[PDB]
């Protein structure tokens, strides 16, 4: 039993800096593997992100490396993602997404339906 | 149904450790009957054990070569059939029953690295998990039944080479069945370069060392306690003024302390996951400080009262067995699955090979060289076996210091472990 609540997210003008905060408070965050899905207007769930259980793994899609950056802290139990120079194609709702911890390839496990556990969700407009 | 070749398997891994420690339970007796001190004792064990670990990879190996019934029924006959000729071994002989040991030992390898497969292969689901962990239960189970059976055998016959005669006629019953009830399956898959890659890996890796020397200090314990335990309860009882119980009564707490280690193993895993992520080792280590504190307790109070010692034997055979359901989670969560299977090839080796494989021999060569410096009487002589088996507490608190190195390096091979699988 883990609770994710998402927060910092919402509507910014086009080109700016933004961070997502998504919190865990039901258990250790150390056991799960997280990543950040998003919900088009027109699509279904998307790949966006992920972050192994340590850190040390770390997989994008084609059209998110070098724009956006995603990490984690055990310490205070909440992971953080930073998204920058922001396309117009990129509003829609994000959700947070905590699986149990396997030594997997993260680019493999993308299917939307891996990860048992989910959050609330916050819109991000740009 | 398909059940019928996983009970008749599980029954058949239960005469198997019935007959590994039916030894143990009449160990005295042979010692008294063959003239021979503690060397040959733990000489006969030590070959068993080397056997065993000599013979598990080659009959890994070759069951995916023929059909794996076939090679499981006939490791079950060899073996059976070898301990009912070791049954009829004549007095002057004593190297006869050390290669007879031997080749049980080889037929009990080839029975236990080749059986799980099978019972993984026939089920697929969480049915495929609750059948493995009977299999697995039926370790402590076997081996309490082998100590009472041979205890009981030699108290009713009057002479302990039934002991070793009533089980290999089961084993046949069994074999056959074996023969009859396990369906074939028809399933298949650079063999000493991926080994040679596997272990470079494997020694640059850090926590997964400490864990396979951890294990062995296990092992080192569990064999040395278990072919040891029984005589020198016997040899205390001879030294009270007070004059097979003790067999019986080792093989009850055995299982008791097997499945009840287990449990507390698994139910303090769960419920101390939540305090921090290297909950693993530490539990671990804990569980065997405790088992080493009342190693050496027992040895302390077993001049006093034998009720003590029983209750001090329960207590460190739990805490000692508790790591067994915890060291394979330790072992999947460093090592990344394309070199897990090779990396517990490794460790069942390791652990056979620094741990169980010695114990019994340098602990009877230890209690033999205490007894020559003195004149024999049974008090010195339980002296002198109370004096070896205070080895055990000493290799004990060395696996808990490996188990916290272990949780030292946890995090850090785990990390190192991510990034590899995700490269």
């Amino acid at each position: 039993q883990v609770q994710l609540v998402e927060s910092g997210g919402g509507l910014v003008q086009a080109g700016g800096s933004l961070r997502l905060s998504c919190a865990a408070s039901g258990r250790l965050l150390s056991w799960y593997d997280m990543a950040w899905f998003r919900q088009a207007p027109g699509k279904e769930r998307e790949f966006v992100a992920a972050v192994t259980s340590t850190g040390a793994g770390t997989h994008y899609v084609d059209s998110v490396k070098g724009r956006f950056t995603i990490s984690r802290v055990n310490a205070k139990n909440t992971m953080y993602l930073q998204m920058n120079s922001l396309k117009p194609e990129d509003t829609a709702v994000y959700y947070c997404a905590a699986a149990n911890t396997r030594l997997t390839a993260l680019s493999l496990r993308t299917t939307t339906g891996s990860w048992a556990y989910w959050g609330k969700g916050t819109p991000v407009t740009v | 149904g398909r059940g019928a070749a996983a009970a008749i398997l599980s029954l058949g891994n239960v005469l198997n450790y019935l007959d590994r420690y039916t030894v143990a339970g009449v160990l005295l007796d042979i010692q008294q009957h063959f003239g021979v001190k503690d060397r040959g004792a733990g000489l006969l064990q030590s070959v068993f054990i080397c056997s065993f670990m000599v013979a598990a990879p080659i009959f890994g190996y070759l069951g995916d070569r023929f059909n794996r019934k076939v090679i499981l029924s006939c490791g079950i006959f060899f073996w059976s059939a070898v301990t009912f000729s070791s049954s009829f071994i004549p007095q002057q002989y004593f190297w006869l029953l050390v290669l007879s040991r031997g080749l049980v030992g080889i037929g009990e390898a080839s029975y236990s690295t080749i059986a799980p497969t099978i019972i993984g292969d026939l089920f697929t689901k969480n049915t495929r998990t609750l059948m493995l962990s009977v299999f697995y239960f039926a370790i402590p189970l076997g081996s309490g039944l082998g100590y009472i059976t041979g205890s009981s055998v030699k108290q009713a016959a009057g002479d302990w080479h039934w002991a070793l005669r009533v089980s290999p006629v089961l084993g046949m019953i069994t074999g056959t069945l074996i023969l009859i009830l396990v369906p074939a399956t028809k399933r298949g898959h650079k063999a000493r370069t991926s080994w040679l890659r596997d272990m470079k890996a494997l020694i640059r890796n850090r926590s997964y060392v400490f864990s396979s020397l951890a294990t062995s200090a296990v092992s080192f314990a569990t064999g040395a306690l278990g072919m040891w335990i029984p005589l020198y309860l016997h040899r205390a009882q001879v030294v009270q003024k007070t004059a097979a119980k003790d067999s019986l009564i080792f093989g009850a707490i055995t299982c008791f302390t097997g499945f009840l280690g287990v449990v507390t193993g698994a139910g303090a895993t769960r419920w101390c996951r939540l305090k921090t992520q290297r909950a693993d080792p530490l539990v671990c280590a804990v569980g065997m400080l405790g088992s080493a504190i009342f190693i050496c307790l027992i040895f302390v109070a077993a001049k006093s009262s034998i009720v003590g010692a029983y209750i001090c034997i329960f207590v460190g055979e739990t805490l000692l067995f508790s790591n067994w359901a915890i060291t394979a989670d330790i072992l999947m969560y460093v090592v990344i699955p394309t070199r897990r299977a090779t990396a517990v090839a490794l460790q069942s080796f390791t652990s056979h090979l620094l741990g169980d494989a010695g114990s019994p021999y340098l602990i009877g060569f230890i209690s033999d060289l205490i007894r020559q410096s003195t004149k024999d009487s049974p008090l010195w002589e339980f002296l002198s076996l109370g004096y070896a088996l205070m080895l055990c507490p000493f290799v004990v608190v060395l696996g808990g210091m490996f188990f916290l190195a272990t949780a030292l390096f946890f995090v850090s091979d785990r990390a190192r472990a991510e990034q590899q699988v995700n490269q």
